[PDB]
């Protein structure tokens, strides 16, 4: 029974009232406590692309870089850096034989 | 792998059916979450070869 | 590999993994034929 | 009760033509839910712009309803003359979970007259009536049709300017053609519109009162008008029941011009109503004043999710049958009109079961029925392996006072093949019957008589009447009120429980019937016992009028050396598709005679879970079986050109049909052949090579473009 | 209690069977939801890899 | 704010114009209500706290 | 009860010599598993390989 308060004020009882809201605390809060597993997730798989980032800004973005995709589909050329929501953005300018 | 649920839960039992009818979002999460997983996944085989 | 079933597995399979009998779970094919994934390599 | 008005004072009825072949058309108009037909807006809150999948009572896409037709009557160029009807009266429908009704839609159009084939005219609006009710039966000349006790009747009137909606019981009248009297055909009602529908001066009793030719109406608890404006709008009405009463929606007063309903009445009706009928209406015209009436269109209702389009001002245009197809359901699954184009996977289609196998004479309850049954701490036990079982019977000869089951149900318990089948009875009061509890910690569990908590179990309390003579009572009912020894003095005492199963370690002390209330027991044990002493302490209830008894059941519910099966060529070989049920267990397999693996002296072979790979039992071969068959479905769908396309999993060009019949769920109520590279497609066309690559790009190399 | 439909018709009464199915579809979909958290998890590593 | 048989915690703001107007509520997707109705008769839109 | 056939008429019973030190012997026989010495069935149900 989850009406924001477990029997908010105003439905019966006052002494299962602590039962109720208990269920919705273990359970509200544990679903808070996997959000929290959630972050960690995405917060660390968000540092490995990061370093992935740091890896294409010092090899692509600097110099030219002499390698394939990272620096994408063709012989790169120069790439450009703009900031994205959240993350980098790149502008890779490689070239097309065709 | 996608797994059908709605049909995996529950086996197919009509009164199990509407228990998971109250239960309608959760599964329309999980499908949608693998054909999402899926769609990564084979861009992933696209994109690679 | 126990599986899989294109046109001759699930009906090889109703002669005698259970992707195709639970149903339940069910495996989707891997974008490429086989013929052509050897094409590309 | 209500005062409706007078009876009618005519002493017979209106001759009624029942001519069902005159109201036979084909005027399709099925449910589209695209343009929101049959669409009652939610009662629990309402909502702005918003989208959203929503499960409620709706009618299904594309249904076609039942229709319903009106007919000018009889008439010479002067004198309206007989009734002309359909046979509507005596098809009684099943209520269920109501239903909506699409009012007046051909309006405007040109169409027949009905009784006069060959006369066209302009369609007019007209409003259905309907009978709805509890109990129905027949007429005293047997004709169907009629409705017993209170009944809700739904009848417009003045030419369409109202409704009446009155609760009361129908008597029927005994004039000719009335439905007690002779020459009875059917009831109707009618209005006469040259003296009924004249400008200013609409007749708003014309219906009702024709009505009350056919019925006196008698103890109404209520009858409502609610007036309507005259227009040829099309509209929409529906009905539903609660526990609140029966509930009125229309379009008419919150959305006249776009079909939406909204309640407009709750009427108190807490019968259940199960039944209803059309009323037919006859208009008494004369034949110069024939018109052409809009036939109308009832649906039925049922729980079903939708994806619900709400504008900005609230009124739902659009919505989506999820579950019409696999199409359907990828676009609502997800919770918008538009599902984004790529493959979707539905869910099968299982087959049918089909040669529901049976495997098994007679359970033997006799030595209970044949003298005292002993105390509940000496219960006496019958097992059941191998045998047919009416138990019904057996509960037949007593007076049942309670049933309960445990992880069970007594209606379960009946129908269920277990092969040991336990039946524990005894002597016992209804006066403690709050101590003969699975869940109680009193004397009985304790002490006396306990059920395992492992099996699904039930308990019976009953009473002999007098009919059954060869059941003896005893002195008195007796029970153990404590069963512990203290020790060598020790530091401790305990009481002991017993196992289910097993009989108190005090039957050896305790009489097989307690003297006097209260009595004790006592027995010294020998050092190899442990010492100290036994005690126990008994009870007695005074014996009754009628002898009252305890039974225990436990059935197993313990997958081998099961066998036992109830009482009642298909139910045997070769039904070599689903289903079977086997004494042991249930199930749905496809048996094949295959060899040679298992045990061959008990009859099952599991493989390292619950499930059975399955042969055992025929007499005697090898009839190994499998799981169901799924056929693991898809939906190609390309919102680009609107075009679904469903796709099979992996099977067949061969084994399908199209809107296949031996399998459940499309899903689920409708469905809508080429493979054969991956699996089975319902989509033309075989390769067409190649192009380009790209999506919405299918399974194992079909990359099918559109269209 | 979990012999695939929970007191479907014999193993318990109707509207308790409510009662042991919910336990086996709150139960049964929790650990299907586990699954597609685990394809997810393996789906994003072999996407990395 | 405490109306008919819902509670609640909102800042009223006389906003436009959306809703059913005949029953007196407005929800958007959830349990919340979002939120007019109830006044006689004027759009009340309500807030979280 | 069951008729278990007659009482013995005897009036005596055959003398008994009690020897136990004759009965003491060591001839082991120790359960093996790996051979499925005393292994009981599974009642429930049966199995293939």
């Amino acid at each position: 029974i989850s009406a924001s308060i477990g029997d908010i004020i105003q439905r019966l009882d006052v002494l299962e009232q602590d039962a109720q809201i208990d269920r919705l605390i273990n359970g509200r809060l544990t679903t808070l406590n996997a959000f929290v597993a959630q972050q960690l997730v995405r917060s660390e798989s968000a540092a490995l692309s990061a370093q992935l980032a740091k890896d294409k800004v010092n090899e692509c973005v600097k110099a030219q870089s002499k390698r394939s995709g990272f620096c994408g589909q063709g012989t790169h050329i120069v790439s450009f850096v703009v900031n994205a929501p959240n993350g980098l953005y790149f502008m890779h300018v490689g070239y097309y034989p065709s | 792998v996608t797994v059908d649920c709605k049909q995996y839960v529950c086996n197919g039992f009509q009164k199990c059916e509407q228990l998971l009818r109250e239960y309608g979002q959760f599964c329309s999460k999980i499908n949608q979450a693998l054909h999402g997983a899926n769609l990564r996944q084979d861009d992933s085989v696209r994109n690679l070869f | 590999i126990a599986d899989p079933g294109y046109m001759q597995g699930y009906d090889d399979c109703m002669q005698q993994i259970c992707a195709q009998y639970v149903a339940g779970y069910k495996v989707l094919p891997p974008l490429m034929d086989v013929n052509m994934e050897a094409a590309y390599t | 009760y209500v005062d409706v008005g007078p009876d009618s004072v005519k002493s017979a009825c209106i001759e009624v033509d029942i001519q069902q072949t005159f109201f036979d058309k084909t005027w399709p108009r099925p449910i589209d839910v695209s343009k929101a037909d049959g669409i009652i807006y939610p009662q629990g809150r309402t909502y702005s712009n918003i989208t959203i999948t929503y499960q409620g009572l709706f009618p299904y896409q594309g249904d076609h309803g039942d229709m319903y037709v009106y007919s000018a009557g009889h008439a010479t160029g002067t004198t309206p003359q007989k009734l002309f009807v359909a046979n509507y009266s005596q098809d009684v429908k099943q209520f269920a979970n109501g239903f909506v009704v699409r009012i007046g839609a051909a309006a405007n159009s040109t169409g027949t007259v009905i009784i006069s084939p060959s006369t066209s005219a302009t369609i007019r609006k007209i409003y259905p009536a309907f009978m709805l009710g509890s109990s129905v039966g027949n007429f005293s000349d047997g004709k169907m049709g009629r409705f017993f006790n209170h009944t809700l009747v739904l009848l417009p009137d003045g030419c369409g300017t109202l409704l009446r909606a009155f609760y009361c019981i129908l008597e029927p009248r005994s004039g000719n053609h009335c439905p007690a009297g002779n020459s009875y055909t059917s009831f109707a009602t009618y209005h006469t519109p040259a003296t009924d529908c004249s400008d200013g001066n609409y007749n708003r009793n014309a219906s009702l009162n024709s009505f009350k030719e056919y019925f006196n109406l008698r103890n109404c608890t209520f009858m409502y008008t609610y007036n309507i404006t005259e227009d040829e709008i099309l509209e929409w009405f529906g009905i539903t029941q609660t526990a609140q009463g029966v509930h009125l929606f229309s379009s008419r007063y919150v959305d006249l011009y776009g079909g939406n309903m909204f309640q407009f009445a709750t009427l108190p009706v807490y019968d259940t109503i199960k039944y209803y009928s059309i009323i037919p209406h006859s208009i008494r015209s004369i034949q110069s004043d024939r018109k052409a009436w809009a036939a109308f269109y009832v649906y039925k209702l049922q729980p079903l999710t939708f994806l619900l389009d709400f504008s900005v001002d609230g009124y739902i245009r659009r919505a989506i049958d999820c579950g019409f197809n696999d199409l359907s359901q990828l676009h609502c699954s997800y919770e918008s009109f538009d599902v984004e184009s790529g493959v979707y996977s539905v869910s099968s289609f299982e087959a049918k079961p089909s040669g529901s196998v049976v495997e098994q004479v007679e359970c033997d309850f006799s030595p209970l029925l044949s003298g005292t049954p002993p105390q509940v701490y000496n219960f006496k036990r019958l097992v059941f392996t191998n045998c047919n079982y009416n138990l019904t019977k057996l509960l037949s000869l007593f007076s049942v006072n309670d049933f309960t089951c445990s992880q069970i149900s007594p209606a379960a318990i009946a129908s269920n093949c277990y092969s040991s089948l336990i039946l524990d009875y005894f002597s016992y009061p209804l006066s403690m019957k709050s101590d003969l509890s699975v869940s109680s910690a009193g004397p009985i569990s304790q002490f006396n008589y306990k059920q395992s908590f492992s099996n699904p179990t039930c308990l019976i309390l009953a009473t002999v009447p007098h009919n059954l003579t060869t059941i003896t009572k005893p002195l008195k009912y007796s029970y153990i009120n404590k069963c512990s020894r203290l020790l060598s003095d020790d530091r401790t005492e305990v009481p002991q429980l017993v196992n289910a199963n097993q009989y108190s370690p005090c039957v050896s002390i305790v009489p097989s019937t307690v003297w006097e209330d209260g009595d004790y027991y006592r027995k010294q044990l020998s050092p190899l016992e442990g010492g100290g002493w036994l005690v126990a302490s008994g009870s007695t209830v005074a014996m009754t009028e009628q002898l009252q008894m305890g039974f225990g059941i436990t059935v197993q519910y313990g997958t081998d050396t099961n066998s036992v099966c109830p009482k009642l060529k298909i139910a045997s070989q070769l039904g070599n598709c689903v289903e079977y049920s086997l004494y042991g267990v249930s199930g749905r397999g496809v048996f094949q005679n295959c060899t040679a693996v298992g045990v061959r002296q008990q009859r099952f072979v599991y493989d390292a879970y619950q499930n059975l790979v399955g042969y055992y039992s025929d007499d005697g071969n090898y009839y190994c079986l499998r799981a169901c068959v799924s056929v693991p479905v898809s939906v190609i769908y390309d919102k680009e050109t609107k075009t679904h396309a469903t796709l099979f999993g992996s099977v067949a060009c061969e084994h399908i049909s199209s809107t296949m019949s031996q399998y459940s769920r499309s899903t689920r109520s409708m469905l809508k052949p080429v493979g054969c590279v991956l699996g089975l497609v319902n989509s033309s066309l075989f390769v067409e090579d190649c192009k380009l690559p790209l999506g919405q790009s299918l399974c194992a190399l079909p990359d099918t473009p559109s269209t």
